[PDB]
């Protein structure tokens, strides 16, 4: 089992720390959602490699530009976040985000994703938004943003459900084992 | 950690710690602000720990068995001993007001009704000062840190069977050496999440959601004073690239 270091970036309205809890304990909390994830190491086996993946949260960190480039040294995977029922969090993924990953991780992989997919079709999310002019990330903006960063690749899921998790976590696992 | 902690801190929520009994005696805001501040506490003795392992299990182990060069020890783990020093006094507090309000025969039963006060005690004064001439001067030499930690890995076989031997406990799994060190720089950021969210469900008495509020701004006022005394620094840097920066 090789050890790999996994980071997730992004605002923190776009539940980065909510998607690393679900991941880490199979299960979105019954009783308490923690406010904060500390680190985790999974045990993951993709396509028959078993690997040891390093989780860490960057929340906390987006106002402090000298304490949040010191979660970077020695990262093998970016996970970089937005929510899809909340167009602001996309917007600020092309030249807010992007620059500072590819300055302090240069030549890393990096997987955009789309989280709260499960708001995509929701009612209450679709009249919010109208009273500013929006409406929830289509999934080909998602695409057209991931293509436009040189992102590795684009994916979504919902860690209220689940859905979509697990392969974001595989998926990211195997981009940390290539060349 | 010593037993009697972990087995206080090993629910995962402070509605799971109580007893059902005593649970059912609260209304639903006084479990959602009880829920927050047990994971503040379950957090800081998770970072206390973090701390003992740095200081007795890897740097006073490379002391007691391995033949490094002067200052390289201090190097791979600066401000250990000030650190463990602030929190364990921090933590330390915390336990004693959770301790002060138990039931009379009870272990486990307790409501934390004021923590503002505790928390502009800690990050005020004196002990703020500290917290930020500490913080500014491990953050700045993390880099070094972490360099110094590979080279000896790669290079000394002994310090390599060293690192391998006491991290192999599966106990030890998220504690490795550079873990350990991002663990400690992580923590500072965790506390405006933590203590806003306690505000949140802090409305019942007004006192104690003007402490919390005072709280929370001394807290951000330490973040903002620790990110600006941060400068990374390099062993072997030449003075034109430092008065270049
Ligand atoms: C001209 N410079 C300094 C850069 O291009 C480097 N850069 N890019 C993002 C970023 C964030 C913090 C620090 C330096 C950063």
């Amino acid at each position: 089992a090789i050890r790999k270091k996994l980071v997730i970036v992004g605002d923190g309205a776009c539940g980065k720390t909510c998607l690393l809890i679900v991941f880490s304990k199979d299960q979105f909390p019954e009783v308490y959602v923690p406010t904060v994830f500390e680190n985790y190491v999974a045990d993951i086996e993709v396509d028959g490699k078993q690997v040891e993946l390093a989780l860490w949260d960057t929340a906390g960190q987006e106002d402090y530009d000298r304490l949040r480039p010191l979660s970077y040294p020695d990262t093998d995977v970016i996970l970089m976040c937005f929510s899809i029922d909340s167009p602001d969090s996309l917007e600020n993924i092309p030249e807010k985000w992007t620059p500072e990953v590819k300055h302090f991780c240069p030549n890393v992989p990096i997987i955009l994703v789309g989280n709260k997919k499960d708001l995509r079709n929701d009612e209450h999310t679709r009249r919010e938004l109208a009273k500013m002019k929006q409406e929830p990330v289509k999934p080909e903006e998602g695409r057209d943003m991931a293509n436009r960063i040189g992102a590795f690749g684009y994916m979504e899921c919902s860690a209220k459900t689940k859905d979509g998790v697990r392969e974001v976590f595989e998926m990211a696992t195997r981009a940390a084992l290539q060349a | 950690s010593m037993e009697m902690d972990e087995k206080d801190f090993a629910a995962d929520s402070w509605s799971l710690a109580v007893d059902s009994s005593f649970l059912q005696q609260h209304k639903k805001e006084v479990m959602k602000q009880q829920d927050v501040i047990y994971e503040l506490i379950q957090t800081e003795l998770h970072h206390v720990r973090t701390l003992k392992i740095m200081t007795r299990l890897f740097r006073t182990g490379m002391l007691e068995e391995l033949h490094l060069e002067p200052g390289v020890v201090q190097g791979l783990f600066p401000c250990v001993d000030e650190l463990s020093d602030i929190h364990t006094r921090f933590l330390s507090q915390l336990l004693e007001r959770r301790r002060q309000a138990l039931c009379p025969g009870s272990t486990r039963n307790f409501v934390i009704h004021r923590l503002g006060d505790l928390l502009i005690s800690q990050f005020s004064g004196p002990s703020a000062e500290q917290m930020c001439k500490t913080y500014s001067e491990f953050c700045s030499r993390h880099s070094k840190a972490l360099k110094l930690y590979k080279e000896l890995y790669a290079r000394d076989k002994r310090f390599q069977q060293f690192i391998r031997k006491v991290t192999r406990p599966a106990v030890l799994k998220r504690h490795g050496v550079q873990e350990c060190i991002l663990l400690v720089t992580q923590r500072i950021t965790k506390y405006p999440l933590l203590i806003s969210r306690i505000l949140q469900h802090s409305h019942g008495i007004e006192e104690e959601r003007q402490d919390l509020t005072t709280a929370l701004g001394l807290v951000k006022e330490l973040l903002s004073n620790v990110d600006e005394g941060i400068y990374q620094l390099e062993k072997g840097a030449r003075l034109q690239e430092i008065y270049n920066r």
